[PDB]
């Protein structure tokens, strides 16, 4: 068939009619980023002769290609490793929560680390990894998975329990429905909207957080 | 068929009329010595980057 | 190593001048590297076939070294799209991006001139010297819910107080600096406090 | 090591931050040489409570650098004299 | 023959390294632009449209998964939204009034000022309101009492 790009909305546009929102929803979304590679290094000499000798006297005559292969592939590997540095590494001070989740109702357990596994990582977490499945050698990363969760929980507890003040300077600790009332102020809304309809927004916040973990659980 | 490895043990079992294995790289990780029907791992000596 | 990541640059640029001269001292199999040598010592059916070999091995180099050479352009010229970015948005304005235009709330920045290079200095506010302070959503007063209409509610132990978010700088909460909305029956956390009338 | 054998280093339990990356989370600093498994930070925990707040009471101006590469040497070869001469 | 494996599994290796490099262009590309969500949705809140996700941003959370970065973006979505007849200013007194910080509404007899994200109609005053020029100049100003605190 000829596809077809959407469905027709035909604004109700006049010259004195607005349309003003009674209600809102909590939508949280998921954004995959790769970060890096596997950090791969190629014996030259090996890879193309083994350990026959006339092989490697008839590779000599090429001269420095080998030197050349293997300095890429250091320049990668180091590139990987620059890369997860650059990604989680953004903090110096390693955050945790409190031992009191009372954040006015609000839900974080799914993202926060869970006690019970020994990995340290979120339910969300421990889904995503377990949804991922010659002279050749493979360099381990630099930061290993429990080090990453480590900096992905210490970002978790830094935005959680200090807001975006962690990110710009010392970590200033204020409680969660009172910057998530900063957050609405940010985008326009009066603070008030927040405070009334707390609640409400929690159970959506919970709610959408939980439709997230469903939607990776069941979607390949 | 020539090589150099170490040669283990091996907890395959062969059908009779194979004599080599392969991995999905399609090399030999696997064989049979035509003295003694027995089966033998060939794992690749430890290279390394110094 | 302040200067590392320009003189990398340099240093990868030389490396790779370096490796291309030096690939003219291999004979890729042939009689020998020189061409005069092979030119002076052969007659043309043969010297055709040494002259090939190094011909074949020179244009696989050069190849390889035009081939990274247009990969680092394409690294050089994402960072300069990016050096371009900052210099329209940290100097010739003000950024509400985080950690765009450095650490902290970035207030302007300054461009400097480097070899085959730029350097921002980005001149950033940090706070500093944190005091905590009891704090509350809103007060109520008059049956009615008092919000800061910029700042934030804060109280140093008796006292209440409105305070701009980032500075501490408390004022007499009044009507001025509030907005009502609604009675005090449906925020949490609302706390009783008088709200002046100038 | 998980990265490999290490051989003239001492291992420590001590975690300092990363000097020279060995890998696996193990890093290798000058002090004789030690090897040992880098700190991430050092630990803060946030005083949160739900009704407590910090407010800053003075400020840093701060001036960071940032370097970043603009351009490259440029190079042009002589296909023909490189080849030929 | 030697010779020709060499040259054979050289051009392979060569081939190998070079859409290595190419591939690895590409995730730095995507990993700095996971640092710079990083940066400017979980370190603070982006006023960049569909930089953080869809609808105004509020937040982000990271998570950690096998080389990458899945970030959470929760943000706000305006839902069941109300017609009404709106006007750019409020003429009283000879005097025009222009909304503050909201925008006049009419849900058909009466004029209220609300802010422009939500529905919370005010009475409209002079507290949310300021006055510049007559009502002369202004297309589209309607006549409404503006009241006084
Ligand atoms: C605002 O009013 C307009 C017009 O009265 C509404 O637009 C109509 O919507 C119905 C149902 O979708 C359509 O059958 C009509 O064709 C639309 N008219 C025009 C001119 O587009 C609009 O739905 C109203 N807005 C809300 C939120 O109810
Ligand atoms: C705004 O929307 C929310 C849901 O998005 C509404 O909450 C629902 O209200 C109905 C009826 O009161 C209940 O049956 C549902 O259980 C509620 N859902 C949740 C998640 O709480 C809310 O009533 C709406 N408010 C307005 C003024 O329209
Ligand atoms: C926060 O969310 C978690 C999970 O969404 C809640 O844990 C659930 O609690 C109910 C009742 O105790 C159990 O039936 C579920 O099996 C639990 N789920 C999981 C995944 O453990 C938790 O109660 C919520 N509230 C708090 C304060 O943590
Ligand atoms: C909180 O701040 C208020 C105002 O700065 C303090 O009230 C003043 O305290 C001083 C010293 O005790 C008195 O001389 C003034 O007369 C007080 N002013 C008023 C209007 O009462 C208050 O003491 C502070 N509380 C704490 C615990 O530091
Ligand atoms: C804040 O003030 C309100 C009203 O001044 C208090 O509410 C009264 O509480 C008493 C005893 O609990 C009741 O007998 C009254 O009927 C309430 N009046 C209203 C209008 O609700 C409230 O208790 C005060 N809170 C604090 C913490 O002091
Ligand atoms: C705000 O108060 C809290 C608790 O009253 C302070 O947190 C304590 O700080 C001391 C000094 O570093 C630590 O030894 C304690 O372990 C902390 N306790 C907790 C529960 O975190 C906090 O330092 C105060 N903030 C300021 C700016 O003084
Ligand atoms: C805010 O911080 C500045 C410096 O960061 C303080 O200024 C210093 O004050 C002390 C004592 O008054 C002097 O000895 C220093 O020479 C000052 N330094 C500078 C650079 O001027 C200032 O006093 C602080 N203010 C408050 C209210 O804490
Ligand atoms: C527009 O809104 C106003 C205020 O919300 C409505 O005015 C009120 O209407 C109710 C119901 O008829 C009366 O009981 C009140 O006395 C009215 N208040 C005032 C101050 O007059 C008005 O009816 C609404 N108009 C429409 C068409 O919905
Ligand atoms: C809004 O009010 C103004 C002034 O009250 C109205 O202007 C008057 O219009 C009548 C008839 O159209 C004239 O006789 C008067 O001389 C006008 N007065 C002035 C000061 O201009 C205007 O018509 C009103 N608009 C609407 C839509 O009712
Ligand atoms: C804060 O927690 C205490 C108990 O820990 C409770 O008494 C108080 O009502 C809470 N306040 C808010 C605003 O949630
Ligand atoms: C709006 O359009 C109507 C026609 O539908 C017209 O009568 C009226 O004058 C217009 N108002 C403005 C301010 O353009």
């Amino acid at each position: 068939y000829t596809m077809s790009l959407g469905a027709e909305n035909s604004v109700a546009y006049s010259n004195n009619s607005i349309a003003i929102p009674t209600n809102f929803t909590i939508s949280v979304t998921t954004e995959i980023l790769p970060v890096s590679m596997t950090k791969t290094s190629v014996d030259c000499t090996m890879y193309i002769c083994g350990d026959s000798t006339e092989c490697s006297n008839l590779l000599l005559q090429y001269g420095s290609f080998c030197t050349q292969l293997n300095r890429a592939l250091t320049g990668i590997a180091v590139e990987q490793d620059k890369n997860t540095q650059e990604v989680f590494a953004q903090v110096k001070q390693i955050y945790k929560t409190p031992p009191i989740k009372d954040f006015g109702g609000f839900n974080f357990s799914q993202i926060l680390p869970d006690p019970s596994k020994p990995s340290k990582r979120s339910p969300i977490e421990d889904l995503l990894f377990n949804k991922v499945t010659n002279g050749l050698t493979v360099l381990p990363p630099l930061l290993t998975d429990e080090m990453i969760a480590q900096y992905t929980s210490a970002l978790l507890a830094g935005t959680i329990t200090s807001g975006w003040t962690f990110g710009a300077g010392p970590a200033l600790q204020i409680p969660f429905p009172m910057q998530m009332a900063y957050r609405f102020n940010g985008i326009g809304v009066t603070q008030n909207v927040l405070y009334e309809n707390q609640k409400l927004i929690a159970n959506q916040f919970n709610s959408a957080i939980g439709k997230i973990q469903d939607s990776l659980s069941s979607t390949p | 068929l020539t090589g150099t490895g170490v040669l283990t043990e091996s907890n395959k079992k062969f059908l009779p009329f194979q004599q080599f294995g392969r991995d999905i790289a399609d090399t030999t990780d696997a064989v049979r010595d035509p003295q003694t029907l027995e089966i033998l791992d060939i794992t690749p000596c430890s290279f390394g980057g110094v | 190593s302040a200067l590392g990541k320009l003189q990398d640059v340099v240093n990868q640029n030389a490396q790779a001048l370096n490796t291309l001269v030096k690939q003219l001292s291999s004979n890729f199999g042939a009689i020998s590297s020189v061409l005069n040598d092979i030119l002076s010592r052969l007659d043309p059916p043969e010297a055709e076939v040494q002259i090939d070999r190094l011909i074949t091995g020179r244009l696989q180099s050069l190849q390889t070294y035009v081939t990274q050479q247009l990969i680092r352009a394409a690294e050089i010229r994402a960072s300069a799209n990016l050096a371009a970015t900052k210099m329209s948005e940290c100097v010739l304005g003000q950024s509400k991006r985080v950690d765009f235009c450095g650490k902290g709330y970035h207030l302007m920045s300054f461009p400097q001139s480097a070899p085959h290079g730029v350097v921002f200095l980005h001149v950033t506010y940090v706070p500093a010297q944190e005091k905590n302070f009891t704090t509350a959503p809103a007060i109520c007063h008059d049956g009615k819910a008092h919000f800061p209409r910029e700042g934030v509610f804060v109280s140093n132990g008796t006292h209440w107080f409105v305070t701009q978010r980032n500075f501490y700088e408390p004022q007499i909460i009044t009507t001025d600096n509030t907005f009502v909305s609604g009675n005090c029956d449906v925020v949490i956390g609302i706390v009783n406090n008088t709200v002046y009338d100038p | 090591t998980r990265a490999g054998c290490l051989i003239g280093a001492e291992h420590v339990n001590n975690s300092y931050e990363c000097d020279i990356p060995i890998g696996a989370g193990i890093c290798a600093s000058y002090q004789s040489i030690i090897a040992y498994t880098m700190s991430l930070g050092a630990e803060n925990s946030v005083a949160y409570s739900n009704n407590s707040i910090a407010i800053p009471t003075n400020f840093t101006i701060s001036v960071t650098t940032e370097i970043l590469p603009v351009s490259m040497t440029k190079t042009s070869v002589d296909c023909t004299m490189y080849i030929c001469g």
